[PDB]
């Protein structure tokens, strides 16, 4: 049975990129679908082939970043979890992330605009349910006022809800007047703004959770998870020529230090010929670097890493999630705290190696690289890892599951 | 009374400047990790800001806990409690002072002229109140006092009025005292927090001091409470903005730049007073910094006096403070007998 | 089982929309779907969110057109098959086609470089299936080669099949001598220079046929044909804040003759809110016209369609198909072979008023206009579309139809 | 011999041409409607290139069927059969006529000096081959001949030469020629078509006609010959280009600008020949255009002659003819006896 279905990204290009296979899933399926987010992601949206319901007005970041946001960037990089320190679960510490992240990131994003502008769309065009990126609480709220099934659709990981999960465990401990929760305070007085329901940690994770990631590299939450064949989409993918031919000898793709980008001579003493993803201006310094290398610039990876033995990457989840269907074994070089947290995971599990960029040596590199290539062990892990997402269902068949799992 | 959608607005500004606080002050400067008063302890902070000086914050903000330069600059007259500039960090935020603080920093600039009643004929009222201190007794002292020279719960209200014009208070704490607050009655409203934690502050260090306890009871005196309002004063922090730029040890101060003076630091200061961070009842130290116009601070150590007075005879659960009171700190329960 | 899937179309943005829905119906089932085309498409690919491999290199139809095509569209507009007279079906009439749109058209589109490049990306990306646009002879060809299984996704009507059939059906009245197949001589010369099979008329039409159009408006060609649910793809598409709310008078929309474009006051005089498809530029010359009338520039079909009580369009596929699944009654404005014989068969069944523009008068219109929304029968017709459309299988369900075709 | 990719590239040339001539001849233009020879009668196309004179087609090329100005420029010197100019259209089209007609106009250009035996020696050979024709009888006139002043099947191949150079064939037909096309010989091979359907034509209206039938065998004429190519001359078509600008009725003609003189319409004006689509062997009008330096035409009419004079005897099925020749116009199948 045909429905109305709300996608809902912040206007950030690296965040909506997630919720487009599933978006064009639905509507291949004979759904009504709309992407509604700010004016500012609409070129993107029609780029993926989209419809863009634009709602509310702009933030001016551009001033918010250049006189106060940017000190929440330096801040941002100290967090750590990959590691599980007794420190960062001091009740201190995670009130602080909440306390900073809340107001400066999620609600930064979310504005007051954009929330209203939704609550509009979703009242007028009534949709049967609400597929939101994670940190986009303007949707649930939305689908909260509404009544209507929403659900979370993550790319990297719910390292969010792990964080707040430990927050509120540990809310109790404290005394009644030492009590805080700055997303609730916030999600609660705008709920009220609309006269919605009650506050309900519904509004924080959905209803349901969708994630393309194979089910042990996933953090345990509890939350009713619909685990999903990923399928890329990165943005406008133009193949070239050169990409056409099966490749000759083994193939390993370098993509994005302290090293200097001197590096492509670590990779190089590899017994391989290697793509980096890097443009003739990004290599405009580069002397003496290449001999086996080969600089093409920004490629698709969803063309590219069916023809690597291997690969070296930031730890993105496009990057992260193509390889890891492609059962492509991976060298992931962090640099955030959602990057390692999830490099932490695939290493842990024998898909690759997680090498962190403030630790990282060119000798670290040359050795990972050699090290994927001739250990028969890390091609297993990322053959287990591929094995689990091809036993996931499809973008197409998640169609259906969320039909019925709207219902109830 | 206020509207939701305007109530949204507030609320999003008290919690950006919050967390620009937060995150500032996790990063590096203490001024503002000071502000958000995580922590029970601000004596190591303290230490840091006195070692440093005068050092401009994070925000455009002057931080004078040196005793020397705090006293030179609560002794100028440029510096005042008036509305300074604001700075482009909390505009490009979205919460201009004018709007998030506004009641808040016109209560701190309010000035009590009246006549003080020092009498102790208060201690009169104030005997029969405990029996054979939060609520039950000190907050009872300012109201039954200033009723003798304003309601209980109204002043209860908007007893968060001193901190909220330098700390973002949590929404519906901010709404209450909004509500609650009514120029000298204003200014009594505040005198009556700043009396209540002296009480509770002074029946707690006397708790503790072997002497203090069964001395009091001897002579019912004012120089404990003079002493408590140097290691526990009525505001440890003290917002001041200059006119007319000023020069403080090589530091030009612009007009309408803002200026704290860090009281609480100042009067612990090891150059300054002999074992400072130790209760000492008979100290010759009494160059301490307190508080500008007004006798509001006259007021509050007068319930003060007449309330450890009447209390001399008792003198001889866990204690939970107000974690969001960076200037004046607050208790919130405190027992018991 | 997962699939290599290809889709093929010239180097048109008004040809390419009419596969874009299938395409992404294929890669949210876990296929690898590339569009394969002249570098000119790249830029409408992307902007569908689909993968472009650009083989060969670009035609100069700029030049051609300037001095030598422009006659060629003159000639077009001749040719008249709505009627079924019997001077269009002589022999020399149905040669003529033949003779002039193989080079000037199918061949010009389909040159000698795409075609090279075609069969080269097949050689070497191995697909398991070919889906093109019905004149882009190219991919047949390579499909052809490559042996890979192909089949045809229609958009308007089969005319070019039926002219065709028409053709050969008389090639045996004409000598051995005077016989002639412009088209079987092409790609007969062309399948020998990549060493390919012989002719087939398999390589015209497919070996199975995709159409959106409900079964009673198909003409009888006898192909294997595979009915599919429309789902409609017309490029960037960005709702506007006014097309929210639910309309309040009754609406008639109006999308683009030898009435000055004054013929807005023609339907000005109907008992309805109008809304013209037509920008402030458009728009310059008229004083008078507006009153119930809307001037919103160009706004998505699929948003608008669906909150009208009729349709007045020059009778495009998007137009017509999209019209034809919400059960809007149409009056078709058309100007081309393709949209009179559609026209034609859609008046024939009820579901609308076929008016063509040379003939066209201003009070034929407003009377036409008042015909459809106040005549329950056309509604009635344009109801059994409706409901003869959402009985064909959905894009989704189309790949398994495919999947298993492809196999046998 | 040739490659299958310079094949297909020559082939998607002569079908764009034709394409784009059928396009414009049906778009209203009557000179590239007859170019593609769809039709078997041409004779209405040219009564209206005769009622225009002269006029210019979408092709840049000027039609000249009045045979008043037809005669004034086949008699100028400055139009003659050489290499001309490629219009804009067809190389913009892709098919400059340098590339797909290039053999075929080099072949029309091509000269017969040597001596033409029109001794009619030619029909004492020519006598034995009727028993008791467009391959069995008439195209074996000029082989035989020719053999007693060039195979059979090489010059059959190249018969569509003097068409490929204005009309565009068939892929097949245009590769056939090209290998079986050889100066003199090049054009012997022209001459040997040009007999072999004035022998069909010649035969074909003697078999209708009355008198010409039996008359015919009376006194073995070349009267009948001299009609015939009047009402089906050798080419009907003939391709001129002007080398110096060149003035016909108020008509500027530039350099390389061609000219297509239209014989077969010129050879049937009604003010220049009386009745003149009828066969009329004994007519004073022999004022006739035709063919240029050489004497091929004088070879062909001895060859026509000779061949007529033989089959005297036996002059007292559907004839289908070849589709593609709107310049010569040959038969391909005359049946029977």
């Amino acid at each position: 049975s045909h429905m109305r279905v709300v996608f809902s990204s912040m206007a950030s290009k690296s965040h909506l990129f997630g919720l487009v296979p599933l978006a064009w899933a639905f509507r291949a399926a004979g759904h009504e679908v709309r992407v509604v987010a700010s004016p500012a992601l609409t070129e993107d949206i029609t780029a993926a082939g989209l419809t863009a319901v634009p709602v509310g007005t702009d933030v001016d970041l551009v001033d918010f970043m250049t006189h106060a946001g940017h000190d929440i960037i330096d801040y941002v990089r100290s967090l750590d979890f990959s590691e599980r320190d007794p420190a960062t679960l001091t009740w201190e510490h995670l009130l602080g992330m909440q306390t900073v992240l809340t107001p400066t990131f999620y609600a930064l994003m979310s504005p007051d605009t954009l929330i209203e502008g939704m609550v509009s769309f979703c009242r007028k065009w009534r949709p049967d349910l609400v597929i939101w990126e994670p940190l986009t609480f303007a949707a649930p709220i939305a689908a909260a006022v509404t009544g209507t099934p929403h659900a979370r659709l993550l790319w990297g990981p719910d390292i969010t809800t792990r964080a707040r999960q430990n927050f509120l465990g540990l809310l109790p401990d404290q005394p009644e007047e030492h009590r805080e929760d700055p997303l609730a305070e916030w999600l609660t007085w705008t709920l009220e703004k609309y006269g919605g329901p009650a506050f309900d940690e519904e509004v924080v994770v959905g209803q349901w959770t969708i994630d393309p990631a194979p089910a042990a590299i996933r953090l345990d939450t509890g939350l009713k998870t619909v685990g999903m064949r990923y399928v890329d989409y990165n943005g406008p993918s133009v193949v070239p020529e050169w990409l056409h031919d099966e490749p000759e000898r083994r193939r390993v793709c370098l993509t994005l230090q302290v090293s200097i980008e001197e590096l492509l001579g670590a990779v190089g003493d590899v017994d391989a010929e290697i793509i980096a993803t890097f443009d003739a201006q990004q290599l405009e310094g580069v002397a003496n670097i290449p001999d086996n290398v080969r600089t093409v610039g920004f490629v698709p990876m969803h063309a590219l890493l069916p023809t690597c033995a291997a690969t070296v990457h930031h730890g993105g989840p496009g990057s992260w999630h193509t390889a890891a269907i492609h059962g492509v074994p991976q060298v992931i070089l962090p640099d955030g705290w959602d990057t390692g947290v999830r490099a932490q995971r695939t290493q842990e599990f024998g898909a690759g190696i997680a090498l962190p960029v403030p630790e990282l040596t060119p000798d670290q590199l040359r050795e990972s690289v050699k090290r994927v290539l001739d250990d028969p062990a890390h091609r297993a892990g990322a053959a287990r890892m591929r094995d689990d997402m091809l036993a996931e269902p499809s973008p197409a068949e998640v169609v259906g599951i969320c039909e019925e799992l709207a219902a109830g | 009374h206020m509207t939701t959608t305007d109530r949204a607005g507030l609320g999003r500004q008290l919690q950006m400047i919050r967390g620009l606080h937060w995150g500032y002050g996790s990063n590096g400067d203490p001024y503002p990790m000071l502000l958000c008063g995580h922590d029970d302890d601000p004596q190591r902070r303290y230490r840091s800001m006195r070692e440093s000086g005068v050092r401009r914050s994070r925000t455009e903000t002057w931080v004078v806990a040196d005793h020397a330069t705090a006293r030179q600059v609560l002794d100028d007259p440029a510096f005042t409690r008036a509305t300074g500039r604001t700075p482009e960090w909390m505009r490009a935020a979205g919460a201009p002072p004018a709007e998030w603080a506004q009641p808040f920093r016109d209560v701190h600039a309010a000035s009590w002229e009246g006549e003080v009643p020092d009498v102790g004929e208060l201690a009169e009222s104030f005997a029969g109140l405990l029996p054979g201190l939060v609520g039950d007794f000190a907050w009872q002292v300012p109201v039954q006092g200033m009723t003798a020279v304003v309601l209980r719960g109204a002043a209860w209200d908007a007893r968060v009025s001193l901190d909220a014009q330098l700390s973002p208070q949590q929404l519906a704490v901010t709404e209450a005292a909004v509500a609650a607050l009514p120029p000298a009655l204003r200014a009594l409203f505040a005198g009556a927090e700043m009396t209540a934690n002296t009480v509770v502050d002074a029946v707690l260090a006397v708790s503790a001091e072997p002497g203090l306890a069964e001395r009091i009871a001897d002579d019912p005196a004012q120089r404990t409470v003079a002493e408590v309002l140097r290691l526990h004063p009525a505001l440890h922090l003290e917002r001041r903005t200059a006119t007319a730029e000023v020069r403080l040890g090589e530091h030009v101060i612009g007009e309408g730049e803002e200026v704290v003076v860090v009281v609480a630091a100042a009067n612990r200061d090891p150059e300054v007073f002999a074992e400072p961070d130790r209760l000492d009842v008979d100290r010759p130290d009494a160059d301490r910094a307190l508080s500008h116009p007004g006798r509001l601070e006259e007021l509050v150590t007068a319930l003060a006096t007449a309330a450890l007075r009447a209390a001399a005879k008792a003198l001889p659960g866990p204690v939970v403070r107000r974690r969001r009171s960076p200037v004046l700190r607050g208790t919130n329960r405190c027992p018991v007998e």
